[PDB]
């Protein structure tokens, strides 16, 4: 085994402080903090991270660094019955290539409006305004931006629904188009260049988060919104639902058993301290969504208390706060261009880091299984980008948002979650915490705490099961916007996710039926790690 | 308290073959990757071998590689050294060092158990007495002494009156010529308690089991 | 493998000075993987200093190191009785885990001149075909010493085997054997043996004789 290597330590860490920190930091974190108990939401969120997110993080970390393979083969190596995991990792992956560049193109498609003197979305004069139009949001009115987003950007309300797709928009068509060449050209050669390209993409949004967070601050009445993102009210942590929310904003924010850290962690050099850097990454994705947090809402409390718009209305989750309201408060201050242009790139730059990593997570994986797209990295890489644009052209259909939103909701994170259960299963239970630390040992020098054995051996799945119940319990067939998704659009998203979980146990009946012996040979054999 | 106790070690031909073994106890052996230690005559430390916690990273040193096994024992907290081919140089004291965390060192250490690897045969002490000139014991204290000539291999336990007193008393290092080794010591005491009474000293050499106490007479 | 060269080999440094030994590498170690180990006589080396700097379990707190790089220190503030040992540093950033020469730590002591012992041959070796005469020198400082085999007025440099003790722990002495060995031919043709030690304390030399007949 002669493998290339990042070629610099910083490059590995800013490649995975690039993939960790994404756009739920900035609009996903702050909501949780605001609805959930303010500061007080912190103990679950603090306690979550600590007891279960750490721990799977610095686990997928030093796998992938001892393995010295990607996804499909690192799994398939340390328990070889349960290799259905790495294509499970590396299909959920896929899936969510298709829609998650999308984000990227409506941030360079805004980013590409925001260039004129006066910002579209701040009037309700312009020709796709109805008039239900209302300069900001209020309850049965749609605000200038909100009108703005549906109904230019998007033109969602042309289509009728998910079937109802509509002419592709060719304007999104090129803005996801720059986005597949952004991502081919940082990926083509390898991690030769992505390791320097990522000291953009991820240090880009901490240069606008300062600078965003100094005006945010500026601004009359960002001490209100402070006082609404952090005010304790710890009553809230008494409820099961706090904590499920903290465990799966975790869980997911940190994106621990991806297959990305695999991916990457298999470049370092079999001595490097993954140890550390794992606390460090960690500790910057949580501070993070932290201080975005701040960013979000000092603007938030601007509006509430300047603009005349609720509080409620405007603290929002996912799209419709990056694109409708933050938008809306950029509109109505001074040097708006700038701090749109600034904002929009740093949306680009929190998602273009992020994809790079799941695309990376494949040509790895794949790279290592198949030699023959290892030396043809550039040709693949091309092939595969080429996929992901042709289908990837549904989202930039006038219903494409229906689109968007319905991989989104089904593609990563019901399956995700029994994947990364069955890797806490097959390292802790299977391979073993006493292996696993002689490994961890033999690498960094010294063996893992019995904090973190405790961890990886019972915390680590019951939180992931704690997760999926929660996650199963709040389940309600898919609706956006007073649109009911037909009921086979549900059957077609539980078999995006099925699709992703069957991986696991085909592979692994076909690696039982595969191997001779009786039952206990069959899996004797099939359980001996690849070295032993 | 944690202790090792290697055991094994002693005279081998060259071209010869042994195992040394060491019995740990007061700790989670399977815990701890252990690693051998010898040392020459000439108090140089060499490492020897690594192996770790639970048997699967096995690390030599270039003098002893392809030729020693490391091995370990998790269900008896027993340690092994394999050594087969051995040599003259092979000759050294080996201690056993536990060393887990690579930044900590090695923090416990055995006794250690001393290999000769030579090609002389074992031979009994020739102990003679020593006793002073004719002239004149007096005084006010007299010295007695016991050459312990002509065995092999190391080492020989002496003492003095059965180890009675050891204040006044000097064990010099043994030294090799003719592949035969020659040690001695002596002693000062006050001429009020010798030929007065009983001055004697009692030798013993395991690789003969030899055991004699002579006790040293004027004439 | 990584030479770990230690300076100086040997020092001598009485009770209350501050002392300093260099270990340094050929290749750079991690500052937290270079260890000092003191080794008693007699008894299997103790780790002392792990990591460059910290001192380990029951070390008692007048030591210190410091160093990175290639170039490490272990210092002794206020060398004792105790320091008397030999220090081995260590690395163990990478395999072969090579320890260091090592530097003996040596107590300083005013002078004491040799107590000069004779012993002619005991009955047994007389009987036994050989002759082996042995002069003990029980208690000298400095260790540089010389003994001088006298016989008949003639000098015998063949023959003679000499043992020094390590320094006594109890009072810092040095101790000397000496021991000629002789066939018992060689033993009856000469007449008078005896031993010369000659000694930093005096430049005469310290004498014990026998005539054979005695
Ligand atoms: C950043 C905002 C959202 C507040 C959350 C603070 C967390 C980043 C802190 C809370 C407790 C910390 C954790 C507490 C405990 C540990 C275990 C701690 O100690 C050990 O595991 C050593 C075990 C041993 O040596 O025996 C080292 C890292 C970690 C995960 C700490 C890293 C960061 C944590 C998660
Ligand atoms: C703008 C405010 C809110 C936060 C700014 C903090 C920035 C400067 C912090 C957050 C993450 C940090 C990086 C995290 C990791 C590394 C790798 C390390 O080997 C070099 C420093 C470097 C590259 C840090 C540079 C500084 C850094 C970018
Ligand atoms: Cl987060
Ligand atoms: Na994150
Ligand atoms: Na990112």
């Amino acid at each position: 085994d002669e493998r290339e290597t990042w070629s610099g330590k910083v490059d590995f860490l800013l490649s995975v402080i690039g993939f960790a920190v994404d756009l739920a930091n900035v609009w996903r974190f702050p909501y949780l903090c605001y609805k959930n108990g303010g500061g007080a939401f912190l103990v679950p969120y603090g306690i979550m991270l600590a007891v279960g997110g750490i721990p799977l993080f610095y686990m997928e970390l030093a796998l992938g660094q001892h393995n010295r393979k990607g996804a499909i083969t690192c799994w398939g190596r340390l328990v070889p019955l349960f290799k259905g995991i790495g294509y499970a990792v590396v299909l959920i992956a896929f899936y969510v290539d298709f829609y998650y560049n999308v984000i990227i193109a409506w941030s360079l498609r805004f980013f590409f409006a925001s260039f004129t003197n006066s910002l579209p979305w701040t009037s309700c004069n312009n020709i796709w305004n109805t008039p239900n139009c209302r300069p900001f949001e209020s309850q049965g009115f749609q605000s200038a931006a909100s009108e703005y987003f549906n109904r230019y950007i998007l033109e969602l309300n042309r289509s009728e629904g998910i079937h109802d797709l509509g002419a592709i928009k060719w304007d999104m068509a090129l803005c996801l188009l720059i986005v597949y060449l952004i991502c081919y050209f940082s990926l083509w050669k390898g991690i030769s260049t992505s390791g320097k390209v990522v000291w953009f993409t991820a240090l880009f949004p901490y240069a606008a988060l300062l600078i965003l967070l100094i005006r945010g601050l500026t601004l009359p009445g960002s001490f209100l919104g402070i006082q609404y993102y952090l005010t304790p009210n710890f009553s809230a942590i008494y409820k099961a639902e706090v904590w499920a929310d903290a465990a799966t904003q975790v869980f997911f924010s940190l994106g621990p058993g991806f297959g990305v850290l695999l991916a990457y962690a298999s470049y370092n050099k079999y001595h490097n301290n993954v140890y550390k850097d794992a606390l460090l990454t960690s500790f910057i994705n949580s501070a993070t969504s932290f201080i975005a947090g701040f960013v979000i809402f000092s603007v938030l409390g601007y509006m509430a208390h300047t603009l005349g718009v609720r509080i409620e209305d405007v603290a929002t989750e996912g799209p419709g706060l990056v694109f409708v309201v933050y938008p809306a408060a950029i509109a109505t201050m001074p040097a708006s261009t700038f701090w749109a242009l600034i904002f929009f790139m740093m949306l680009a730059t929190l998602g273009l880091d992020s994809s790079f990593g799941g695309s990376e997570a494949i040509i790895t994986a794949l790279s290592d299984e198949f030699p023959k797209i290892k030396r043809n990295r550039e040709l693949f890489v091309a092939g595969l980008f080429s996929l992901y644009f042709v289908v990837g052209l549904a989202s930039c259909t006038q219903g494409g948002f229906y689109f968007f939103h319905l991989l989104d909701r089904y593609a990563a994170g019901y399956s995700i979650l029994v994947a990364v259960f069955f890797e806490a299963i097959a390292v802790s239970w299977i391979y073993g915490t006493n292996r696993f630390s002689e490994d961890i040992r033999d690498m960094i020098g010294f063996p893992p705490g019995r904090y973190w054995q405790v961890c990886w051996r019972f915390v680590a799945p019951i939180f992931l099961l704690f997760i999926t119940v929660y996650l199963l319990i709040g389940y309600e067939p898919l609706t956006y916007a007073d649109y009911v998704y037909p009921s086979w659009a549900n059957a077609l998203g539980w078999c995006i996710a099925g699709s992703s979980v069957v991986m696991i146990p085909a592979v692994a009946i076909f690696k039982l039926l595969s191997t001779p012996g009786s039952l206990r040979q069959r899996f004797t054999i099939l359980t001996t790690p690849w070295r032993d | 308290e944690v202790q090792l106790v290697e055991s094994g070690g002693g005279l081998v031909k060259p071209g010869g073959s042994l195992k040394l073994s060491c019995a740990a106890s007061g700790f989670t052996f399977s815990s701890y990757a252990m690693s051998w230690v010898r040392q020459s005559p000439e108090k140089r430390l060499e490492w020897v071998a690594e192996i770790s916690s639970g048997g699967r990273y096995i690390y030599y040193s270039d003098t002893v590689t392809g030729r020693f096994t490391i091995s370990r024992d998790n269900a008896r907290n027993i340690l092994h050294l394999e050594m087969s081919s051995l040599r003259s140089e092979d000759t050294a004291m080996y201690y056993c060092a536990r060393g887990e965390v690579r930044q900590r060192g090695f923090d416990y250490w055995g006794q250690g158990t001393t290999l000769t690897v030579s090609s002389a045969k074992t031979t009994a002490p020739s102990v003679y007495p020593l006793a002073p000139v004719c002239g004149d014991t007096t005084g006010s204290s007299v010295t007695l002494g016991c050459l312990v000539k002509g065995y092999f291999p190391e080492p020989v336990t002496l003492t003095w009156n059965s180890g009675s007193l050891s204040s006044g008393v000097h064990t010099f290092p043994a030294v090799l010529q003719s592949d035969l080794y020659t040690l001695s010591s002596s002693v000062t005491v006050t001429s009020s308690t010798w030929p007065s009474q009983s001055i004697t000293c009692n030798v013993a050499h395991p690789a003969s089991s030899t055991k004699v106490d002579k006790k040293i007479e004027p004439r | 493998e990584n030479v770990l060269t230690q300076s100086p080999a040997i020092m001598s440094t009485s009770p209350g000075e501050k002392v300093t030994m260099t270990c340094r590498a050929s290749s750079s170690v991690g500052s937290s993987y270079l260890h000092w180990y003191q080794q008693k006589s007699g008894a299997s080396p103790k780790l002392w200093i792990y990591s460059t700097s910290n001192l380990a379990s029951g070390v008692p707190a007048r030591f210190s190191g410091s160093g990175s790089g290639t170039s490490y220190s272990l210092t002794i503030s206020s060398v004792e009785a105790e320091d008397a040992a030999t220090y081995y540093c260590q690395q163990f950033s990478g395999y072969p885990l090579t320890f260091g020469s090592g530097t003996k730590l040596e107590m300083k002591r005013a002078d004491a001149a040799p107590t000069v012992s004779i012993f002619p041959p005991s009955s047994e070796q007389l009987t036994s075909g050989g002759a082996s005469v042995v002069c003990f020198l029980n208690n000298f400082y400095p260790k540089d010493i010389n003994v001088k085999w006298k016989i008949d007025g003639s000098e015998r440099q063949n023959g003679v085997l000499n043992s020094w003790t390590d320094q006594d722990s109890k009072d810092s002495t040095y101790s000397m054997s000496s021991t000629l060995t002789l066939t018992k031919d060689e033993y009856e043709r000469h007449n008078s043996y005896t031993c010369e030690a000659t000694h930093k304390t005096s430049t005469s030399p310290i004498v014990k004789s026998f005539n054979r007949n005695e």
